[PDB]
């Protein structure tokens, strides 16, 4: 039945595909449509769905399962497509250089900004009258 | 004053006004981005919110 | 910390995080079946709300 999966960065996936099979905590766990109202945190693992015209591939971090029967959801705070494990850590280390080079740059155009404007209020200090 | 003191000031102030008025469209360009940031937000949020509720 | 009301108007806004004394009840009002139990549910749960709540702030 519908499945979306979302992250607090926004959403990854939506599409409607009628089996869903994930790794749960304390077990595996399979869902079909008219499945029963169902909670079950996730651990680091794939998102194994079949029906969606061929075998989709997702994968997430902390997630978290909520179930209806017509609907699907399930809340990850990290979210990838690869379902491998090793490709998510490396897209996280990855993003650390990404996020520290845009942390610089936003601190220096801020620098260069308020010198030219220290500059200039010097000046119109220094022009007194 | 003198009148050349009073250019001086006059062209002084101007480049001020300049600087501060690309630092606010810089800021407004921000703000707008930092706005679709926030709202990309929700959908998440509120899903959480009402799971946390239904169930605690 | 500060709330967006408008581009003229922030508002300094004081916010018990936790422990949640309150909950906002949906509308809806549902109960699910609980692979784990509830508190072994909850205990997982709860830190991601308050994280929420973090980054939202």
């Amino acid at each position: 039945i519908h499945v979306s999966v979302v992250t607090p960065d926004g959403p990854v996936y939506e599409d409607d595909v009628e089996m869903v099979s994930v790794k749960a905590k304390s077990g595996e766990l399979g869902i079909l449509p008219g499945h029963i109202p169902l909670v079950a945190p996730l651990e680091i693992s794939a998102a194994r769905l079949k029906k969606g015209g061929k075998t989709q591939y997702i994968a997430v971090s902390g997630g978290f399962l909520e179930v209806r029967p017509d609907k699907v959801t399930i809340l990850a705070q990290a979210a990838e497509r690869a379902e491998d494990i090793d490709v998510l850590r490396a897209k996280a280390a990855k993003e650390r250089a990404e996020r520290r080079l845009q942390s610089q740059q936003d601190d220096i155009d801020f620098k260069r900004a308020e010198l030219a404007l220290k500059r200039a209020m010097n000046r119109l200090s220094v022009a007194e009258m | 004053a003198s009148l050349r003191d009073i250019k001086t000031r006059i062209n002084a102030t101007k480049k001020t006004s300049q600087i501060t008025k690309a630092m606010e469209m810089v800021s407004t360009s921000k703000l707008n981005r930092a706005e679709q940031n926030a709202k990309s937000f929700v959908p998440y949020m509120e899903k959480i919110q009402e799971v946390v509720a239904n169930v605690a | 910390y500060n709330h967006y009301v408008s581009a003229i108007q922030q508002e300094v806004t004081e916010r018990k995080l936790l422990p949640l004394t309150d909950l906002a009840e949906n509308k809806q009002r549902t109960v699910y079946e609980f692979e784990p139990s509830q508190e072994e549910i909850l205990d997982v749960l709860l830190p991601q709300y308050a994280e929420s709540l973090i980054y939202g702030a």
